[PDB]
């Protein structure tokens, strides 16, 4: 555990920029790779393109980030229909024993990169209905979950940090620097 | 006034239930609204409106919702 | 069951968000109950709580 | 050289065309060779009016084969043929050899454009489609455009006799 | 020579379109895409007969109407025959 | 002059406010709106809290974060 | 007309080259079991759409391709009015027009531009 | 408010005045003349023909000069 | 939804979740209302009125809503009471049946 | 207000066919002596190919 | 012909395709902004300046996202189809009037509807080739959508074309000095209005992709790429027609500025009926462009004939 820094503190340390990757890596390509990342996750980070899914009572609040108070259209977020035109799923509801291949089917018809939001408490472990007959154990089991937004229902506060959280992940994503170095 | 198909009782109020008028102006005060399209007109009208309007976007994480005292969020021990 | 564009026969297939919720709340006391009822109908809440 | 092109083309796709047992292949092919045949049509006339017109009613015409692929043969294999792939790459390029090593003046068409009529031809100085389209409107053969009009009235009389709209839509086995 | 260096062309053409509308085809509907074909290169082969005349090409329009009204025609029998049949299979038909 | 030239009066009060061109281009580019409003407070950590009750609710008090991130 | 063709070919060249830019530099992951299936909203199909579909407006087709013939005969006649005796222009023109609003009024009559059903 | 829509159009505004413009000098860089002839009549075509049967230049026009003194 | 985020955010202030209240208990309601939440209510009742005005003035009139939901999903009142129906769709079939007022 | 258009469009097209049936007797006129300068070198070079 | 033209025809035309497409990115940035202030919320803010670059994310993301290999479809004619549509669709670009001889279309119109009737083709062999039940029922809503509006628009063309006396868009121009032609042709400013959104596959009339009805419409099975260019072939459309609406109904003139604020303002209207009308079926569309469009047309048509011979007396 580390604290956010005192005001004295933060004047003496410099800017930290919008590259993660750093300003220099001692090569050439290594800086024209690292630099072609960056240009692909500004590209990648800028509008995520969530899918119409809408399980349950979770969903309800993901259209008060379609509601004109937090307008998930500000940030490049844009809901699509077809899994073949989104990057993100937001699994967001319950997931019972017959939406388990429905899911799973969705999820990997879904074309790669693939990042799931888990909305709300019976996504995330099941919740309420954990210890029910016909509801799945969090989505976890079934397919890979990047951010797990952790309210039952969140506020659409608290959804907008898990999209900005996701794009922070997609700003850290590593791709063409891993080729380099594999 | 258009005529009432069925008499509405006390404390009821009945929607779809006027009677069409077939009077000569409102026939032709309808038709102008078909061929000219009167009611798309005040769609657009009332739409390029709130155009001008200014939007209740809050400028996140710089500008955050309301809330209240009572509010539920994380369990923390005291 | 489409002939065309029209329908045939429309059979609707449930249970895809059943939650197993009433034998759920047969296990719990009536104040751990009440939470359930704003988790049967979505959108409308305050009125589920009036009723039980 | 674009007409011998042309030539080569429409030949190519005819050998296709008579190859497929597909509905769908024989759509793409005459797709295909309606583009080719359309401009061919208009390197013979001085105005290029009625490879436009044949190219609306060659396109309006199987807008609606389509719609009857689908409601009757829609399900059909498709085979690909390395034979067939291989004798038309082969005569194609032989013909564009054999076009590119031939005079062109003498495979020309002889039919008079626009600027192949002579400069003293006054009804050529004229409005490109006037003279071509008059004799639809005029005094002898205005008849015969009266008895088109009554024809394709007679023709959708018929159209509606024997397409019974009140027996239900259509499809395999009704 | 003359007859062959023009003209010769879409007399062929015609005649592997009508042996395209009389090969053995499963439907009904391809016999249809031959005739479509076939309007294609008797079009052509008017064409030249009208184009070398000057003005006489108004014709080439009433052709193009007696063709659409052929092809409306082989449409309206197949949809005949889904009032009496199942299918458009020539093989399904009567042979007598 | 009733059509708004006083407000682009206001943009310009912002554009000196902000510490010149290229300070409210970064301004703008940091914050992506640009509004003017009384300091109300800075947190140890740095980041500075403004008030204006000018604005829509929720737009009220706004935060400008650190400029060390 | 030989520059049309030219252009042509080189948007079509263009949007080929296009294209395969963008087969190229997409992302190149294994193709799974499932990925690849038809979507048909999440679950099985239970038939291929290569079943044949129902045609209710065959009718409406038909007239489309008559309709359509006609126009290609309304076409000539911006220009054949300054070059054309004016009565028997007028004479074509009109009747054209009302033979067309006859056919069409009389089948509104009969009711066989409604979808069969 | 309502004026951040602007942003976004006037591109649209100003691209699409490209591929006329542009011409408008493009033509004068190399022609020298801002509209190049033409070719929907068939006069101004026989007359384009005449052109470039007197110059290599259709665009180059011969004025008097061309003309003997007698 | 504008407006159904005010009433959220009323919600909120009433009971602290925006959505899942558990607000309303056996024996009355948990907590008191809070100060002040009179005149933000009256306030979002004063104006949405309008807002439901400019809501019809696009939507009711038109004829393409009225071509999409005009005679289309007729239920008559027989069936309404032998499926067992209760609601909006009771008192869209003409039946005057509602449970606020019979047995209130 | 079309009407008035029309009058003035056809004023331009008259001034057009003006200039044009001015212009062309001079290139009719070069026309035919070309003509006639092309069939007399065409007849010498069939009689020449042709031997 | 004059080597110098060829180079400028070719240079002239690779650069109206250049802009063309920046434009469609441009117009998806309009549209993504004024349909959210059509509602109360903002349109793209975050990402770049103020939202500008943010079709440059669009378009990174969409060409580095993985192709769909599709099993049960053909995919030698599912990989064709987008090339072909967005072919036409910067095809038929082509046709843009311009004051500089860049293309002699003295047969414009013409060829208008051969690209016009060729892009619903490439849509509705994009719709059969994918394998799917909403793809084929997108294609086959588009092919009922064009046979609706197809003699419907070449109707109201011909009466367009009689007020100017050829098929030369150019002659546009010279009759539009006085005067637009939004005076004359206000109820086919509202009719050509709706049949370029049918056109274009747009709202009020979108059954050939539908978000509610079907699933994506026929571009269910399209992804990285064939959307990207299918989504350009649509929004190039777009700029087409809205440029035809400033064609014939406003002033034909292309050394204006004005043209082309008029031009992003027709975009504009395009924008402004799909966030305000709901969408039809395609039931009521068919019985509109039959029973209506069509019997308006040629009873206009008829007074356009009618006035077309008293005009010619009185010259
Ligand atoms: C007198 C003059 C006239 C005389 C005419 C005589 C000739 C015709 C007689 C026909 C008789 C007949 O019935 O024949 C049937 C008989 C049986 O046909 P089949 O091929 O078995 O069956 C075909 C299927 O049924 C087909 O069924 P399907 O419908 O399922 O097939 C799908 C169909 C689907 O086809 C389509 O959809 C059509 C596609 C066309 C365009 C393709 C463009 C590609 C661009 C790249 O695919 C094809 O047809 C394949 C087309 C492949 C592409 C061709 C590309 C070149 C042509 C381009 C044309 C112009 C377009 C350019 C682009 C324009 C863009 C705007 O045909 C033959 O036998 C063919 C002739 C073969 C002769 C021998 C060939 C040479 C020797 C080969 C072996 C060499 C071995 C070497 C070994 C070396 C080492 C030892
Ligand atoms: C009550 O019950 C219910 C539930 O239970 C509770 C539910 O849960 C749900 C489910 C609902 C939810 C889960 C949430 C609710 C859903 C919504 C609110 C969705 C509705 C909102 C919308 C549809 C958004 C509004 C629409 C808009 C803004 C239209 C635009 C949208 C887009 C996606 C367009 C963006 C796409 C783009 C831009 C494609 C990208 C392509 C490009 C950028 C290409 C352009 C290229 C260029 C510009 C440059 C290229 C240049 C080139 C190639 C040449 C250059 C060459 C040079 C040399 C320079 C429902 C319905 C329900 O009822
Ligand atoms: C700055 C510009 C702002 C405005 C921009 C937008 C412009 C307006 C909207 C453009 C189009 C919007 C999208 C498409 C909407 C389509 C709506 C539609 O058609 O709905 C179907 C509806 C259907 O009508 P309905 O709604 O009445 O339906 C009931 C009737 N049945 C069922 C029988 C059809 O409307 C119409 O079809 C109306 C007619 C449209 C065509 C106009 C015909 C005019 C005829 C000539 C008038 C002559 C007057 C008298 C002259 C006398 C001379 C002596
Ligand atoms: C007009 C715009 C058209 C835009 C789409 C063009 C598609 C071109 C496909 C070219 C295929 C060439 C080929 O070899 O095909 C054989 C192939 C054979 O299938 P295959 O699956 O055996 O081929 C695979 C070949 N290997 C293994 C080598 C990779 O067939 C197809 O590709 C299907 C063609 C479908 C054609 C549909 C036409 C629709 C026409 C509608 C209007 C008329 C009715
Ligand atoms: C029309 C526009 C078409 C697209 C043009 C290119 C993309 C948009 C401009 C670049 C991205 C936005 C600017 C940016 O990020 O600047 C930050 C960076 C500087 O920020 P930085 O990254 O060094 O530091 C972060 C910022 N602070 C210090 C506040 C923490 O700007 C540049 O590097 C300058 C780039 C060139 C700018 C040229 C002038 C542009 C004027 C506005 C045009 C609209
Ligand atoms: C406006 C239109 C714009 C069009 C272009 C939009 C994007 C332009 C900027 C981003 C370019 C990204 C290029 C690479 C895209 C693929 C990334 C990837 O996964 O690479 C993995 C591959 C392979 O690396 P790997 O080992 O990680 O791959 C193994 C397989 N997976 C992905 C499953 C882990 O990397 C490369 O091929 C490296 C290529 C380097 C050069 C790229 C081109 C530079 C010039 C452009
Ligand atoms: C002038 C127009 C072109 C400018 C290109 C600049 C490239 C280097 C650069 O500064 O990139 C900025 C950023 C990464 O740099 P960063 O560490 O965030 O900030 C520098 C702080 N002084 O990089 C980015 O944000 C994206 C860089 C895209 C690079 C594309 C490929 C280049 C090779
Ligand atoms: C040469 C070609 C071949 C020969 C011609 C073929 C086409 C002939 C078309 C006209 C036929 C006329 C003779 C048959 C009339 C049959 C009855 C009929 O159509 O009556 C007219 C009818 C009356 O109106 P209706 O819709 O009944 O209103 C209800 C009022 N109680 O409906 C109407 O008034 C509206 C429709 C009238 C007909 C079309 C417009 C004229
Ligand atoms: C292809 C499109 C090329 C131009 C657009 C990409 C490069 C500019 C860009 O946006 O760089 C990323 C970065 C800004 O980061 P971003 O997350 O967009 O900002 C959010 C705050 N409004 O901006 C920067 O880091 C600025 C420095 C790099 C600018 C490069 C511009 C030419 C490339
Ligand atoms: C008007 C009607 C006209 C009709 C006729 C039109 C004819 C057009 C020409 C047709 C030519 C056909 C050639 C087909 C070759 C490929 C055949 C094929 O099917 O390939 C399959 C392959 C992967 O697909 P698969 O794994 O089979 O998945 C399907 C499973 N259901 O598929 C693929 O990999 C997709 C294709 C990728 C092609 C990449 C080519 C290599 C790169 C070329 C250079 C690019 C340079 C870019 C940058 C340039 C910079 C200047
Ligand atoms: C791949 C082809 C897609 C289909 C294109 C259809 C074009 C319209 C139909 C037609 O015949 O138009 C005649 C027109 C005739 O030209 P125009 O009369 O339009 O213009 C005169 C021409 C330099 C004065 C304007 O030709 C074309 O449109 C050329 C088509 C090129 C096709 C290239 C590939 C073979
Ligand atoms: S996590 Fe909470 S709000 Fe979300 S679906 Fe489950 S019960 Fe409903």
């Amino acid at each position: 555990q580390q604290t956010l820094p005192v005001a004295e503190v933060a004047q003496n340390l410099p800017k930290k920029g919008y590259s993660p990757f750093g300003t220099k890596q001692s090569s050439v390509a290594e800086w024209s790779l690292a630099r072609l990342d960056d240009l692909l996750n500004w590209g990648r980070k800028g509008s995520i393109w969530p899918l119409t899914f809408g399980l349950a009572c979770c969903a309800v609040e993901m259209m008060h980030i379609a509601a004109p108070r937090y307008d998930m259209d500000r940030y490049g977020v844009v809901f699509r229909a077809s899994p073949r035109q989104a990057d993100v799923i937001i699994v967001a509801g319950t997931l019972t024993n017959k939406m388990a291949p429905a899911l799973r089917k969705v999820y990997d018809q879904m074309p790669e990169p693939r990042w799931v939001i888990s909305m709300g408490s019976c996504a995330n472990g099941g919740g309420y209905y954990h210890y029910s007959y016909s509801v799945v154990r969090g989505c976890d089991r079934i397919i890979p979950v990047d951010i797990y937004v952790p309210g039952c229902p969140p506020t659409a506060e608290a959804l907008m940090y898990g999209v900005l959280q996701l794009q922070k992940k997609v700003k850290r994503m590593k791709t063409l620097q891993m080729w380099y170095r594999k | 006034e258009p005529k009432d198909i069925v008499e509405v009782p006390k404390g009821y109020v009945y929607v779809n239930n006027k009677e069409l008028s077939m009077e000569f102006a409102d026939i032709t005060d309808r038709a102008a609204s078909t061929m000219f399209f009167g009611e798309l007109l005040r769609g657009f009208a009332v739409t390029l409106a709130h155009i001008f309007k200014e939007p209740a976007t809050i400028n996140y994480p710089f500008e955050k919702g309301p809330l209240s005292p009572r509010f539920r969020g994380e369990h923390a021990l005291r | 069951e489409l002939d065309g564009e029209t329908v045939m026969r429309a059979d609707p297939h449930i249970g895809l968000l059943h939650r197993g919720t009433e034998k759920l709340i047969e296990y719990k006391t009536y104040t751990q109950a009440l939470p359930y009822f704003d988790r049967l109908d979505y959108v409308s809440m305050m009125c589920n709580e009036q009723c039980y | 050289m674009i007409q011998l092109m042309l030539y080569s083309l429409i030949i190519t796709t005819s050998i296709i065309f008579l190859n497929m047992i597909h509905p769908l292949a024989l759509g793409l092919t005459l797709l295909i060779q309606t583009i080719f045949v359309c401009l061919l049509t208009g390197l013979m006339t001085k105005s290029f009016w009625y490879s436009y017109i044949l190219f609306l009613i060659f396109l309006g015409g199987m807008l609606v084969l389509f719609i009857y692929v689908t409601s009757l043969a829609s399900n059909e294999m498709f085979n690909l043929s390395m034979k067939l792939t291989l004798f038309s790459s082969l005569i194609l390029i032989f013909m564009l050899i054999l076009s590119f090593i031939m005079d062109k003046t003498s495979s020309s068409l002889f039919l008079m454009n626009n600027d192949m009529q002579s400069i003293i031809n006054m009804n050529s100085y004229f409005m490109e489609n006037s003279l071509s389209l008059n004799k639809l409107y005029n005094f002898p053969t205005n008849f015969i455009t009266i008895l088109l009009m009554n024809y394709l009235l007679i023709t959708l009389i018929v159209i509606v006799k024997i397409t019974k709209l009140f027996k239900g839509p259509i499809r395999m086995m009704s | 020579m003359i007859m062959i260096l023009y003209w010769s062309l879409p007399m062929i053409l015609f005649i592997l379109g009508l042996f395209c509308f009389v090969s053995n085809r499963k439907h009904l509907l391809s016999m249809l895409l031959s005739l479509e074909f076939i309007v294609l290169m008797l079009f052509f082969m008017l064409f030249i007969y009208l184009n070398m005349l000057n003005y006489e090409s108004y014709f080439s329009m009433m052709f193009l109407t007696f063709s659409v009204c052929e092809g409306a025609l082989g449409l309206s029998i197949l949809v005949s025959m889904i009032r009496t049949h199942g299918n458009d299979y020539f093989q399904s038909f009567s042979i007598m | 002059k009733f059509l708004g030239i006083n407000r682009l009066t206001k943009l310009f009060q912002m554009v000196r406010e902000a510490g010149g061109l290229k300070q409210a281009y970064l301004k703008l580019y940091r914050n992506d709106d640009l509004k003017i409003g009384t300091l109300v407070g800075i947190d140890k950590y740095g980041n500075k809290y403004f008030e204006n009750p000018y604005y829509f609710y929720g737009r009220n008090r706004w935060i400008e974060f650190a400029p060390h991130v | 007309m030989f520059s049309i063709i030219f252009i042509a070919l080189l948007i079509l060249l263009i949007t080929t080259i296009v294209m395969f830019l963008a087969s190229i530099l997409s992302k190149k992951a294994l193709i799974d079991r499932e990925k690849s299936s038809p979507f048909e909203c999440g679950f099985d199909p239970k038939s291929s759409s290569r079943l044949p579909f129902s045609l209710r407006f065959f009718l409406i087709t038909i007239i489309f391709l008559i309709f359509d013939v006609e126009i290609a005969l309304i076409l000539p006649m911006i220009i054949i009015m300054k070059y054309s005796n004016i009565m028997i222009w007028t004479i074509t023109s009109i009747i054209f027009i009302l033979i067309l609003l006859i056919g069409l009024y009389h089948e509104w009559n009969q009711g066989m531009l409604n979808w069969s059903n | 408010m309502w004026f951040e829509i602007l942003p976004g159009a006037v591109i649209i505004t100003t691209l699409l005045s490209v591929p006329i413009y542009a011409m408008y000098g493009l033509d004068k860089l190399m022609i020298g003349n801002a509209f190049r002839r033409n070719m929907d009549e068939r006069f101004s075509r026989v007359m384009y023909q005449r052109d470039f049967r007197l110059t290599d230049n259709p665009y180059k026009m011969n004025g008097l000069e061309q003309i003997p003194d007698e | 939804f504008e407006e159904r985020e005010k009433m959220m955010e009323f919600y909120e202030r009433v009971s602290g979740a925006r959505m899942h209240a558990a607000y309303i208990r056996p024996g009355g309601v948990s907590l008191d209302m809070p100060l002040g939440l009179m005149d933000d209510i009256y306030e979002f009742a004063s104006k949405f009125a309008e807002r439901l005005d400019e809501v019809e003035d696009v939507l009711t009139t038109n004829r393409i809503w009225v071509q999409r939901t005009e005679d289309i999903g007729i239920v008559t009142a027989e069936e309404a009471l032998n499926y067992g129906f209760s609601g909006v769709m009771l008192r869209g079939s003409g039946i005057k049946w509602d449970l606020r007022k019979q047995q209130p | 207000i079309y009407y008035l258009t029309a009058k003035k469009v056809k004023r331009d097209e008259i001034e057009m066919r003006s200039a044009q049936n001015v212009i062309f007797p001079i290139l009719v006129a070069e026309r035919d002596r070309e003509f006639l300068r092309q069939l007399r070198r065409n007849r010498d070079e069939e009689a020449e190919l042709m031997k | 012909m004059f080597y110098m033209e060829f180079i400028l025809s070719l240079i002239g035309s690779l650069l109206l395709i250049i802009c063309v497409l920046v434009s469609v990115a441009f117009l998806t940035l309009l549209e993504r902004k004024v349909l959210g202030y059509i509602q109360i919320r903002k349109g793209p803010n975050k990402v770049g300046l103020m939202g500008i670059p943010q079709p440059f994310c669009d378009a990174i993301k969409l060409f580095t996202k993985e192709q769909t290999y599709p099993l049960l479809s053909n995919y030698l004619s599912y990989y064709i189809s987008p090339i072909f549509s967005l072919f036409l669709s910067l095809f038929v670009w082509m046709c843009m009037p311009f004051f500089v001889k860049l293309y002699s279309f003295n047969l414009g119109g013409l060829f208008f509807l051969c690209c016009t009737s060729l892009g619903v083709y490439t849509v509705m062999v994009a719709g059969w080739s994918s394998n799917s039940n909403y793809a084929l029922l997108g294609g086959l809503r588009a092919v009922a959508q064009t046979i609706s509006y197809e003699v419907s628009l070449a109707l109201i063309l011909l009466s367009f074309i009689f007020l100017i006396g050829s098929y030369n868009m150019i002659y546009f121009f010279f009759y539009q000095v006085y005067m637009w032609f939004l005076i004359i042709l206000f109820p086919m400013a509202l009719v050509w209005v709706s049949i370029s959104l049918a056109e274009t596959n747009r709202t009020p009339f979108d059954f050939a992709e539908g978000e509610s009805e079907l699933v994506s419409g026929f571009n269910v099975e399209y992804s990285s790429g064939g959307f990207a260019l299918i989504f350009m072939a649509e929004y190039a459309s777009i700029l087409f027609m809205s440029m035809l609406f400033c064609v014939i109904f406003l002033g034909c003139d292309v050394f204006n500025l004005l043209f082309y604020m008029k031009l992003t303002f027709i975009s504009f209207v395009f924008i402004w009926v799909r966030g305000t009308l709901p969408r039809f079926r395609y039931d009521k569309l068919m019985y509109l462009a039959w029973k209506c469009f069509l019997s308006f047309s040629l009873n206009y048509l008829l007074f356009f004939i009618g006035f077309k011979i008293l005009l010619f007396s009185l010259l």
